């Protein structure tokens, strides 16, 4: 009777559709008046004029009718003084609110209605100014040597540098009132410097430090859930409304009245409301988040920079004495790649014997000023989740602490700080130099095609910061039926023959700055190189993240840098990025996505009762110092070793052209790249490094050579030491090593149980050797234990997992989610949903959350006019098909009971919703206006190499094989060059085509489904083990119980990427411009039976041919699956967690049919996705391809 | 080729047993009436002439 | 409650199953018309592909 009840859960699952589109409607109808009329999409005619201000689209099918969506007529604004009007606004406080910007006009009533009930806000004290920060201003020159610091050269902007007479942390921005010192004169070497404080502290740091991009109106989210009952909407409407503190949006910028930070305050509180809301706190959690959010909106964001301290090693130590047992899991086969984890029993009492260093003093310490804070509450709680039991309330509460640090957002330092900050043994190098010598030659080894002249070019096509780039000038010019008369003005939009119809004209002047672009069209710059390059000054980038971590800073190389270490080091990069069965764990690609695997060898360590192996965690900060000097040197040294395999060569550097240079004068300026100083600029900050450099493809594998190093001479040093002084010796079993971060498990070789005296002697490293306070930063810095670990974000506790909390949708860096299309919105709040369900959030929550974001979303805007779609829409094919109950499950949607009729017309309204129409036409007038734009060394180099007849043999030559065979390249190349301009101007021209598409009744044909089969279920038993996620929801806990836990052995891979590795593999065999995803497209037009001819009008020497036959052959199936859908901004974390691959099929799918391989792996996808949802609910089934009772009378099996 | 195998259960057999009680019964009738008919026939009708 | 005996007598009154229609139509699909004129003149259209596998 399992059928029967999935059919009844898919008919639940149409009920609770339903009910959303309805509630979705009924909500929007507040904030625009009720629908004043019914449009038809085909039956009834319109002229775009006449129409009310919000109508509803409905679309006419077979005698029935279905709810397209709503539209916005912004020219019949009347309708909304109905609803808002400042006639209805009286109160005093909120008419200055009006006209600082009327966005608020709709909030402003609302508050009304509160400020009607009686109930008035009293005003809140605004901290002033404190004096000492104009003795932290700092203002270097050549006078002063730039304040003797090194780094620093040609400086032209102030620093906030600490000082004795100077506040603390001078950098961090304080909320401010705006009435402070106009003009204030500053003693510089003259003394007669005078600086516009006020003006520079106001604009600049308002929007450096401190950006608020919210992914909706916040105007619309404040009215939506800002009720001002609750108590913490009417302690920030204390601090807003009370004392006059304003603010507001304007373009992507915002605007401040009386209070800087005012804007981080509204941060703050949403980030409250939609944190406690989901994590489902208990009182508890309540109380202490109440406590916080009182204590820390004085300042939004210098309180938490005030706690990171005392929070990040208050939390070092949750759960490090916890009597509860826990999880338990086997230690069997734990040096191999092939671990896994699986249940063994274990005997009670193990907690005694397991031992975790604590550091008690420090503890204490941070307790102490955690008092003096005031955070007593805060303070009492992580110290008895210190000593706890474990518990998902308890963990939940463990965690609270960065909870409470992800409060203010996007927040960092001054730039030109920040930069200063961040800019500025014989064994050692020797075993660093022999770690370098040795991946060089393993990497030289394993893909040597960079050594060779001829694959140089392709290696440099397949493959910025360059001084010199192209522009493109022109007017793109586009019909609209969609303005109005007015409107009509002779620099724009200009009024045509057609009494309609106007013709709108944008002017565009833009840069082509993008690496590919670059590529094609400028290629001298990355290919000669002179010794000079190594001097120039490069752009930095600046990049924000979310909680209050060092702003990080990306320092690009140049472009005849960046091609020697893409001949040169990127093998090396690569062969370590690889890593695949069968290999020792103490191996190469082994030292160095899915956390339970990851953190696997951690996860059973921590569950065991053998004491003899114990964990190591080390952080290593600041480390860019020890980078500068004898240690850059000695990576230069190990670079230079391979030159003696390489003959021809010079002495010194010279300038050289890379496709007939020698390797070992690449090697040898990679070399100079690596050890000398290089110089970088922004913001007129000017600063030169001899470190890491932070140069891409380049940082990884210099910093875990670095720790590899650390830790063989610690490992080394406390060995020797335990020989000194009797005590049992250690030996390192596996290690993972990921950028500055590394967890190591090292068992004791007798096998006595781990001692404290143990502990201590390995924290204390290098001991007699080094200062005290190398002893001291290294006991602060590591972890060593048996019962809880971490490692990039990655908390494991007993056999159990946890991750991080900073990672939410409502503000993000760069605004960009105001940038992209609808379908691409809907798809990256689906996204962060997902990712948030696998840890601390449940179905409820999350599904709240996901559709309150739906239901404040922009809509489609052209014009003056403005488009709702149906929240429907994400069943339809084109967007992830999703049931609401499981939302895990992509492309679910299908099998739901929706009509048949109500299907068609929803899957024709997503197609319709994206076009490509506007960005051929954008390229076309482009390459009309601007002409060629490719040089003519890639027009000469790719030419046609296989000799064979470009008719074919006579078959029917595709658009898109035109498009990508040689003769035919030059025009497609300039394609390239012109897809990678962007501008608003194609989203703008975009938005007006769907707007009259859809009213004029014009619905895109949706494409048709690549697989669809119904899967009848039966029971069966269990597969899976339980959950180490014990934050995870139910659902996905059951469905690991059920069917088990993936690892990345197992995992499946993209056919794209297979075949951009053998694309890749093989350079010179297929032109380089070629990717994946074009072959993949063009074979997936073709029939299969003449897929090689095809393979040979591509101009694909064999061993890249036959392999991409091969793959084509075998994994079509996930390409036309994925063929009608972006999946760019889609990580299925939760999705990817369950292990579906070939070992779970045969437990979970009967298929009897003589299928092809692609076709049957599609089908048993098919099936898993019903096991899925049959085992959200903790049923085990097993689908068949045929019902068990087709006749009252008949019965079925096999 | 797809020949089924004829599975019998109980409600199979309680369906047949009260068929084989209609099936008695409707006997029994035909019996009677064909005895009446004959004795009609023989009672009434007397032989035929060209 | 008509449909879904319609949809499960589907199932018998045929010996094929979508998944097997799906296979039988990514041969046949498409290949009539890529190739030339001439090997055109010597192979089956489409319509006859299908009505000789179903």
């Amino acid at each position: 009777d399992v059928q029967e009840q999935f059919e009844g859960y898919l008919r639940e699952e149409v009920d609770l559709l339903n009910k959303f589109e309805d509630s979705h409607f009924k909500q929007l109808e507040i904030f625009y008046t009720k629908s004043q009329t019914d449009h038809v999409i085909n039956k009834d005619k319109l002229q775009f004029n006449a129409l009310p201000f919000h109508t509803t689209l409905y679309k006419e099918i077979n005698g029935k009718r279905v709810r397209l969506g709503t539209l916005l007529n912004w020219t019949k604004a009347e309708r909304l003084d109905t609803i808002r009007h400042e006639s209805m606004i009286k109160d005093e406080r909120l008419r200055r609110l009006i006209d600082f910007d009327y966005g608020w006009i709709d909030y402003a009533v609302v508050l009304q209605r509160y400020l009607d009930e009686g109930n008035t806000i009293e005003s809140a004290n605004i901290l002033q100014f404190d004096g000492d920060f104009v003795n932290n201003i700092k203002h270097p020159t050549q006078k002063n040597n730039f304040l003797d610091i090194k780094v620093i050269k040609e400086c032209e902007t102030y620093i906030l540098m600490k000082d004795d007479n100077g506040i603390r942390d001078p950098d961090i921005l304080r909320a401010w009132e705006l009435n402070s010192i106009p003009e204030v004169i500053e003693l510089d070497v003259d003394g007669e410097t005078k600086k516009f404080n006020l003006r520079k502290e106001m604009i600049k740091r308002i929007q450096d430090e401190a950006p608020v991009y919210f992914f909706c109106n916040p105007y619309r989210y404040a009215v939506a859930n800002l009720d001002p009952n609750i108590p913490e909407v009417r302690l920030w409407l204390e601090y807003f409304i009370g004392s006059e503190d304003f603010f507001g949006f304007n373009g992507p910028n915002v605007i401040v009245s009386k209070s800087l930070l005012a804007a981080k305050r509204f941060e703050v509180v949403v980030n409250h409301l939609r944190k406690v809301a989901a994590f489902e706190l208990d009182v508890e959690s309540k109380e202490v988040m109440n406590e916080w959010i009182k204590y820390i909106m004085i300042d939004p964001v210098y309180r938490s920079y005030k706690n990171r301290g005392a929070f990040g090693n208050l939390n070092q130590h949750v759960f490090a004495r916890t009597k509860s047992e826990g999880l338990s899991w086997s230690l069997i086969d734990i040096g191999t790649t092939n671990f896994e984890l699986k249940p063994t029993k274990k005997v009670a009492g193990s907690y005694v014997n397991k031992f975790n260093l604590v550091d008690d003093v420090l503890v204490e310490e941070s307790l102490k000023d955690l008092r003096n804070e005031g955070l007593h509450k805060m303070a009492d709680v992580t110290r008895r989740m210190i000593d706890a039991d474990i518990t998902p309330e308890n963990v939940k509460k463990g965690k609270l602490n960065r909870l409470a640090l992800s409060y203010c957002g996007y927040t960092g330092s001054h730039s030109a700080t920040a930069m200063v900050k961040q800019f500025n043994d014989p064994m050692f190098v020797d075993i660093v130099k022999d770690n370098m010598r040795v991946y060089m030659q393993e990497g030289l080894q394993k893909y040597p095609q960079g050594s060779r002249k001829s694959n140089r070019l392709d290696i440099l096509f397949k493959g910025s910061s360059t001084n010199e780039h192209a522009v493109v000038n022109g007017r793109f010019r586009y019909r609209s039926e969609l303005y109005r008369e007015r409107d009509v003005n002779s620099s724009t939009v200009f009024k045509t023959a057609t009494p309609g119809q106007y013709r709108v004209v944008k002017k565009i002047s833009a840069k082509l700055k993008s690496k590919n672009a670059n590529i094609v069209t400028h290629p001298m710059n990355f290919i000669n190189f002179k010794v000079d390059d190594l001097d120039i000054v490069v752009n930095a980038g600046s990049r924000l993240v979310r909680g209050t971590r060092a702003k990080r800073i990306i320092t690009p190389n140049y472009g005849t840098i960046y091609a020697a270490s893409l001949m040169t080091v990127l093998p090396a990069v690569r062969l370590l990025s690889s890593r695949a069965s069968n290999m020792g764990a103490l191996s190469t690609q082994g030292r160095i996505a899915l956390p339970h695997d990851v953190m696997a060898p951690q996860l059973a360590v921590t569950s065991s009762d053998d004491v003899s192996k114990i964990c190591v965690a080390k952080d290593f900060g600041q480390f860019d110092t020890s980078q500068w000097g004898q240690i850059s040197k000695a990576h230069a040294d190990g670079v230079r070793s391979m030159k003696a395999h390489y003959s021809m060569g010079h002495d010194t550097l010279v300038d050289l052209d890379l496709n007939d240079a020698s390797f070992a004068d690449l090697l040898e300026v990679t070399a100079m790249s690596y050890e000398r100083p290089l110089k970088y600029k922004m913001n007129g900050l000017v600063c030169e490094s001899a470190g890491v450099k932070s140069g891409e493809l380049t940082t990884q594998t210099r910093n875990t050579t670095t720790n590899i190093s650390h830790s063989t001479v610690a490992l080394d040093d406390y060995n020797n030491r335990a020989y000194r002084l009797n005590l049992p010796k250690l030996e390192l079993v596996t290690d993972n090593k990921v950028g500055d971060d590394s967890v190591e498990v090292l068992r004791v070789v007798d096998g006595s149980p781990l001692t404290p005296e143990i502990a201590k002697l390995y924290v204390n490293c290098m001991q007699d050797h080094a200062d005290k306070n190398h002893l001291e930063i290294s006991a602060k810095r590591t972890i060593v234990g048996n019962n809880v670990a971490e490692h990039i974000k990655i908390w494991v506790f007993k056999g159990y997992l946890a991750l991080d909390v900073f990672l939410d949708s409502v503000t993000s860096e760069k605004n960009s989610f105001s940038n992209l299309n609808y379908l691409e919105q809907v798809n990256i709040l689906y996204d962060m949903a997902m990712t948030l369900m696998i840890r601390y959030c449940s179905v409820q929550a999350c599904m709240t959350q996901f559709c309150n974001d739906m239901k404040l979303l922009n809509g489609i805007r052209a014009g003056n006019y403005t488009f709702i779609p149906t929240p429907k829409i994400i069943c339809a094919y084109g967007t992830p098909e999703i049931c609401l109950r499981a939302p895990e499950i992509r492309s679910f949607g299908r099998y739901l009971p929706i009509d048949e009729d109500e299907y068609s017309v929803l899957n024709d309204l997503v197609a319709s919703l994206s076009t490509n129409k506007p960005k051929m036409d954008f390229v076309a007038q482009m390459f009309e206006q601007n002409g060629n734009q490719v040089h003519g060394i890639w027009l000469d180099h790719f030419k046609r190499k296989n000799d064979v007849n470009p008719d074919g043999g006579g078959i029917h030559i595709s658009e898109g094989l035109k498009r990508l065979m040689p003769e035919y390249c030059e025009r497609h190349l300039n394609e390239l060059v012109y897809k990678t301009l962007d501008d608003k101007v194609i989203r703008d021209y975009t938005s007006d085509i769907i707007i009259t598409n859809i009213c004029k009744g014009k619905l895109s044909k949706a494409p048709k489904l690549a697989f669809f089969a119904n899967f009848y279920l039966s029971l069966t038993g269990f597969n899976g083990v339980d959950s180490p996620y014990l934050t995870a929801d139910e659902g996905v806990k059951n469905v690991h119980r059920v069917i088990g836990l993936s690892y990345r052995n197992t995992l499946s891979t993209s056919p794209t990427a297979n075949v951009d590795r053998i694309l890749r593999n093989n350079p010179g065999s297929a032109p380089a411009y070629l990717t994946g995803n074009d072959i993949l497209g063009v074979l997936s037009d073709y029939p299969y039976q003449n897929w090689r001819t095809v393979v040979e009008l591509l101009d694909i020497t064999e061993p890249s041919a036959t392999a991409i036959i091969e793959v084509a052959t075998n994994q079509m199936h996930a390409y036309l699956a994925d063929k009608d859908l972006n999946t760019a901004n889609l990580f299925d974390n939760t999705s990817r967690t369950y292990d579906i691959s070939d070992r779970t099929y045969p437990k979970f799918v009967n298929i009897t049919s003589n299928l092809s391989n692609s076709n049957r792996r599609g089908f048993q996808l098919e099936a898993m996705k019903h096991i899925i949802y049959m085992a959200r609910r903790g049923i085990a089934t097993l689908a068949n391809t045929h019902p068990s009772k087709i006749g009252n009378t008949v019965y079925y099996d096999y | 080729f797809a020949l089924a195998q004829i599975n019998a259960d109980d409600e199979f057999i309680g369906a047949i047993d009260k068929e084989s009680a209609e099936y008695l019964d409707e006997y029994a009738t035909l019996a009677r009436d064909i005895s009446n008919s004959l004795t009609l026939v023989k009672a009434a009708f007397g032989p035929l002439e060209r | 409650e008509k449909q879904k005996l319609d949809k499960l007598k589907l199932f018998e009154t045929s010996p094929f199953d979508p998944l097997t229609i799906k296979n039988n139509q990514d041969v046949v699909d498409k290949l009539y018309a890529t190739q030339s004129s001439s090997i055109q003149e010597v192979v089956p259209t489409k319509t006859f592909a299908t009505e000789l596998q179903f």
